[PDB]
């Protein structure tokens, strides 16, 4: 990993910093409302 | 909810035509749902009639019944629309629009919603 | 198109007592295209049960189908006394279908 990081084949002796640290989602969720009544859209535009 | 809802009961006179729809509540016809149509005389048994896929647009009707019923099916409106054409004494009965709960290809083989019909009667 | 034979014709038995009855086909045999319905007087008919196999929703427990065969049989363990009404049989293997004739329990 430091290698990569360095852009080199060797490495010196000392402390290097790498890539973070971090933890993936597992799942997803999503909550929208609930009602289901179809809007009258039809109403609007077909009117006579 | 998911709910079906249906004209009222209608009388008709001999040599005339009738056309027939069942809407509903949050329920559309969508692509793979499907309804049968089922009807019901005074103390008799029941007699399927037809039904259709609104997707593909295949129908099925009874060999007694292939003479003057037609069913169609409007996706956009999600409506079913029976014409019956001179409708007898022997006509005058309660008819029901069944499907089942059918949402991205996801439904049982049996027909939960249920109508609560229309009595046609023709003097 | 299977006629469908509803057995036993009438019943006369004391509420919460076990019930079972049966449906017979003459036409091509199938198991999970049955499908038991209840109508009340004034009302549309209620489904039971569906594929033999599986219930609807809301369904209670009491109904049980069964059957392996031709036959087409379902179990109420418990009659509380608003089950009195007619039941059919319905398979949906077969060409333009036909209902049975309903069998009717009494108090
Ligand atoms: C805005 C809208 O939905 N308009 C529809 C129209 O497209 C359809 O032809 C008609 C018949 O079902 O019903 C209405």
């Amino acid at each position: 990993e430091t290698k990569c990081t360095l852009k080199s084949f060797t490495v010196e002796k000392g402390i290097y910093q790498t890539s973070n640290f971090r933890v993936q989602p597992t799942e997803s969720i999503v909550r929208f409302p609930n009602i289901t009544n179809l809007c009258p859209f039809d109403e609007v535009f077909n009117a006579t | 909810q998911m709910q079906l809802v249906q004209s009222g009961p209608e009388v008709k006179k001999p040599g005339t035509s009738v056309k027939v729809s069942c809407k509903a509540s949050g329920f559309t016809f969508t692509d793979v749902s499907s309804l049968q149509w089922v009807r019901q005389a005074r103390g008799q048994r029941l007699e399927w009639i037809g039904w259709t896929v609104v997707g593909t647009g295949n129908t099925n009707y009874a060999p007694r019944f292939q003479e003057r019923v037609t069913i169609t099916t409007d996706k956009s409106t999600s409506t079913a629309y029976m014409e019956l054409s001179s409708l007898r004494s022997e006509d005058t009965a309660v008819y029901y629009c069944a499907a089942p709960f059918c949402s991205e290809t996801s439904c049982s083989d049996g027909f939960d919603l249920w109508g609560q019909g229309t009595k046609v009667t023709v003097s | 198109e299977i006629v469908l034979t509803q057995s036993p014709g009438t019943l006369s038995l004391s509420p919460g007592d076990r019930a079972t009855l049966s449906c017979r086909a003459s036409q091509s045999v199938r198991i999970s295209y049955l499908a038991w319905y209840q109508q009340k007087p004034g009302q549309a008919p209620r489904l039971l049960i569906s594929g033999s196999s599986s219930r609807a929703t809301g369904i209670p427990d009491r109904f049980s189908a069964s059957g392996s065969g031709t036959d087409f049989t379902l179990t109420i363990s418990r009659l509380e006394p608003e089950d009195f009404a007619v039941y059919y049989c319905q398979q949906y293997a077969n060409s333009p279908w036909t209902f049975g004739q309903g069998t009717k329990v009494e108090v």
